[PDB]
């Protein structure tokens, strides 16, 4: 590692750690989880994702590059890279003792059921669980896990890109910190094609994204859900 | 919107 892809996996990890809160102390301010419209868990899973739109966004603006971006890129960047950032970033709180999110409150151990009742099918969810299992299962360190989702948002394929070169500099260098990374510190056999593997979850990513958008779509043309949903949701999933 | 005035620099 020169000195520096140190320095951006330093920034990368400070970035993820401020915000990042592993206490889940926020979360007693969303509207309450509702469990007994049938989409009883829309408002809380609403406001959750809306909070952890807030988080990405703060930090993709620590990625080395991303404010050299032009305003209209860093916007394009960020709406098309939110939702899998956030499947991602999940995977901290995934827990493959009962395939569930664990946010430290009996009530914010989130499971199948409850994303059904924010109006998604297993069509997205079943995906959904064995992706979050198979990330789980790559047993990544905090430094491969920030880079992952760095490398996500800075992707140059992304609809409506402009300068998809300066884009793909940044993606790549971002890239080459993660390769080298692998080959100083991670070990056998859990190195073993381990940069494929995640780029592989970055196109599951893709594949996640495309049904969660088709979902959205159809669940937010009700009014009724629509009305439930954050401003941010609103704007950064439309 | 939001997005924009949020990465506003
Ligand atoms: C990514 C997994 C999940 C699981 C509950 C989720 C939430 C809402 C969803 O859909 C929402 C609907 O699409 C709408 C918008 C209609 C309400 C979908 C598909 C999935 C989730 C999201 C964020 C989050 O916080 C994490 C990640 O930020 C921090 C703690 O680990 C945790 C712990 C879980």
């Amino acid at each position: 590692l020169s000195e520096e892809q140190q320095h951006i996996i330093a920034i990368l990890l400070d970035a993820h750690h401020k915000t990042y809160d592993p206490t889940y102390a926020d979360f007693r301010d969303f509207r309450p989880p509702v469990r007994m419209s049938p989409l009883s868990m829309l408002p809380h899973l609403a406001d959750l994702v809306s909070y952890s739109i807030q988080k990405v966004i703060g930090f993709a603006k620590m990625i080395p590059g991303f404010r050299d971006l032009t305003s209209d890129d860093q916007i394009v960047l960020l709406k098309s890279s939110a939702i899998e950032v956030i499947m991602l970033r999940s995977n901290q709180s995934f827990t493959m003792d009962d395939m569930s999110w664990d946010c430290g409150s009996q009530d914010y151990k989130y499971d199948v059921t409850d994303v059904s009742k924010a109006g998604h099918t297993l069509e997205l969810i079943e995906p959904l669980i064995k992706f979050q299992v198979g990330l789980k299962k790559l047993n990544l360190h905090e430094e491969e896990h920030v880079l992952l989702m760095a490398i996500c948002i800075v992707s140059p394929d992304r609809p409506g890109v402009q300068d998809a070169k300066l884009v793909e500099a940044i993606q790549d260098r971002l890239s080459n910190t993660l390769q080298t990374y692998i080959r100083c510190r991670h070990p056998p056999p859990g190195s073993h094609q381990l940069y494929a593997k995640m780029i592989q979850k970055l196109a599951d990513l893709r594949s996640l994204n495309e049904e969660h958008s088709k979902q959205y779509r159809s669940l937010s043309f009700q009014p009724e859900n629509s009305m439930k949903l954050t401003p941010l949701v609103l704007e950064v999933f439309g | 919107p939001m997005l924009m005035n949020l990465l506003k620099d």
